[PDB]
RNA sequence: UAUAGUUGAAGGAUUUGGAAAAUUCCGCUAAAGAGGGUGAAAGCCCCGUAGACGAAAUGCUGACAACACCUAGGAGGAUCCUGAGUACGGCGGAACACGAGAAAUUCCGUCGGAAUCCGCGGGGACCAUCCCGCAAGGCUAAAUACUCCCUAGUGACCGAU
């Protein structure tokens, strides 16, 4: 998805060696999750991700 | 040396004396024309320029195929041998200002100066006033002190009302006595300073 | 030395070099570079040392040393320079200097033994050669490691 | 300018020399001012509504301004002139001892 | 002070010409002999320049008024506060002149997860003594880079391919 609705985690990239460092592209998505929580009482759907999830 | 003195027609009073040290010194050459050629070679503007291939309003389509037309091979409407390219190595802006050892300037002044001593022509007066900038006096000062040909004027300092009487043919030409260069005494043929600006000269000039 | 007269000083100005007008010049036609080969195109030449193809002499070679991260060097003056102080100065590794003799005192002033003194001057510096010692004591004078 | 339309004037220089006149039109914006009995021209004029006929006519030719003085006419010479401020105007002020246009 | 302005010195004659600013006499002015124009090449014909003066209206920049806001010592050390899923570790990548290299320092993604002044970070792996600092909350003029545009200038810069 797209980035946090808490805090701002969001894809980027980097890139990926291999044994002989080929150096191509990658993607580095942030670990997301689509969850039910509460904002003002009413209850939404957002993503938070899974480490501002303790 | 000694050089002589007058006023304005208070003529020939007793002389003045002078260091040998700095008015005496059997100039150097080579240091003369150097100076010379520096100096006046620091007055260009180095502003000109010219388009080139990549800086003409051209395109980089090529005008045909490379062959089938028996003609020759071009690469750009814009290039050098059509009419209307890019030129090679055309003129740039660039500089053209350098300078000399710290000695040899020196050594230039004082041998300009006692050039110049060296056949009477530093003629010294003792003090120039007007109460108004009266251009016609002046003249006739000159012509007390029989200095018709091209001159050079030494004042001391701000006591303007002697300069703003140096307007005139340009047979004259003022400058204070912190100014005085190379050019503006060796283009010139007889000099006229008062007596505290020779001081004054031989003060800067250590 | 008047402006309309002026002279350089002789053998002092050369002329130029433009290659390429004519063939009287010596230098037309391939502005004197001769025939093909790719010393004669538009920024020919190959880069420095290189050799064709032979392995070059800089990898023909061994690698040797390091270099000791804090080297101390001196800046030495040898007998003679002190040979104008006549006698009783205080020679040291400062206002001394202050005379157009050792500017820039790397790590320290040494001294050394040649080649020879006779004064009875009295020297400061930083280090000494066993044998400048006994010049300075031999003619008379003291030291300080200071 | 120093010139108006009706105002004598003196020819200074071009084949009209001492030659005085009467200045008939004024055009300004060129510099361009034209006498009397100074500059004339044979035109040969086409046959027209005026002038049925073709005759060769004679009229005058703008001068430049640089070709003309003024007039005193209190005593009758030429005058470089110069501005005064006499009473809330400027009227023109001769040189040449002090005359008033 | 920027945007309209005002004032501003001194020449006649002769020879060639279609025309003089040209030539030859004899004069004059300059704090004004920079330049442009006029029937050819002008210090004294014209526009100007050196000087001197000038704004009803509008804008900017100062200054000092008034108002707004901000800022105090000394002595005590019982207890309290001093930025948390942060520092930092593994893993995979990037940033530092530094391509994992013996690799400090700085970031990013994932998992694991500190102490609280007797405390914490750093001094190019790591440990000990010493020395220097107090992160995980914000703001901050000047010295620097550029010129579509306006004003005034300059050029051993071009002169209809």
């Amino acid at each position: 998805a797209k980035v946090c609705y808490f805090t701002g985690r969001k894809t980027s990239s980097g890139n990926n060696r291999s044994h002989a460092m080929n150096s191509t592209k990658r993607t580095v998505k942030p670990n997301l999750q689509k969850v039910r929580v509460l904002i003002d009482g009413k209850p939404k759907k957002v993503w938070v991700s899974a480490r501002a999830l303790k | 040396p000694n050089v002589a003195l007058f006023k304005q027609d208070g003529t020939q009073n007793g002389e003045i004396t002078l260091n040998e040290e700095i008015f005496g010194i059997e100039p150097n050459e080579s240091v003369v024309y150097d100076a010379i050629i520096m100096q006046r070679a620091s007055l260009r503007q180095g502003t000109h320029a010219v388009k080139n291939r990549s800086a003409v309003r051209g395109g980089g389509r090529k005008p045909w195929r490379q062959k089938g037309t028996g003609r020759a091979r071009q690469g750009s409407i814009r290039s050098p041998q059509w009419r209307g390219g890019g030129v090679v190595f055309g003129p740039t802006p660039r500089s053209y200002s350098y300078k000399l050892p710290k000695k040899v300037r020196r050594l230039a002044m004082k041998s300009v100066l006692s050039d110049k001593v060296a056949e009477n022509n530093l003629v010294a007066v003792e003090g120039l006033s007007f109460d108004a900038p009266k251009t016609k006096e002046f003249k006739q000062v000159l012509a007390n002190l029989s200095i018709d040909t091209k001159v050079l004027v030494v004042l001391e300092n701000g006591n303007d009302f002697a300069a703003l009487s140096a307007r005139n043919l340009p047979n004259v030409s003022v400058v204070t006595s912190d100014n005085v260069s190379v050019l503006d005494v060796v283009s010139a043929n007889k000099v006229l300073a008062t007596q505290t600006a020779l001081t004054q000269i031989e003060e800067v000039l250590a | 030395m008047k402006l309309h007269e002026l002279k350089p000083a002789e053998g002092s100005r050369q002329v130029r070099n433009r290659v390429g007008r004519g063939t009287s010049s010596g230098n037309g036609k391939t502005a004197g570079r001769g025939q093909k080969g790719q010393k004669a195109r538009s920024g020919g030449g190959v880069r420095l040392g290189f050799e064709g193809g032979q392995t070059p002499l800089f990898r023909r070679l061994p690698k040797r040393g390091f270099t000791n991260i804090n080297r101390k060097d001196y800046a030495v003056v040898n007998l003679d320079t002190l040979n104008r102080f006549e006698d009783g100065t205080e020679v040291t590794p400062v206002v001394l200097k202050e005379a157009g003799i050792v500017k820039n005192e790397k790590a320290g002033i040494k001294v050394l033994a040649d080649g020879e003194l006779t004064k009875k001057l009295t020297v400061k510096a930083a280090k000494f050669s066993k044998s400048a010692q006994e010049a300075i004591e031999a003619a008379g004078g003291s030291i300080e490691v200071i | 300018m120093f010139v108006k339309k009706g105002d004598k004037v003196k020819v200074i220089t071009g084949k009209d020399k001492n030659k005085e006149g009467v200045v008939l039109a004024a055009f300004p914006k060129q510099d361009k001012v034209i006498v009397e009995g100074v500059n004339v021209v044979k035109k040969h004029q086409k046959p027209n509504q005026a002038a049925p006929q073709g005759g060769i006519l004679e009229v005058e030719a703008p001068i430049h301004v640089s070709n003309v003085m003024v007039i005193d006419p209190s005593n009758g010479e030429a005058t470089k002139v110069a501005f005064k401020e006499v009473d809330g105007k400027k009227v023109r002020v001769s040189k040449k001892t002090g005359e008033v246009l």
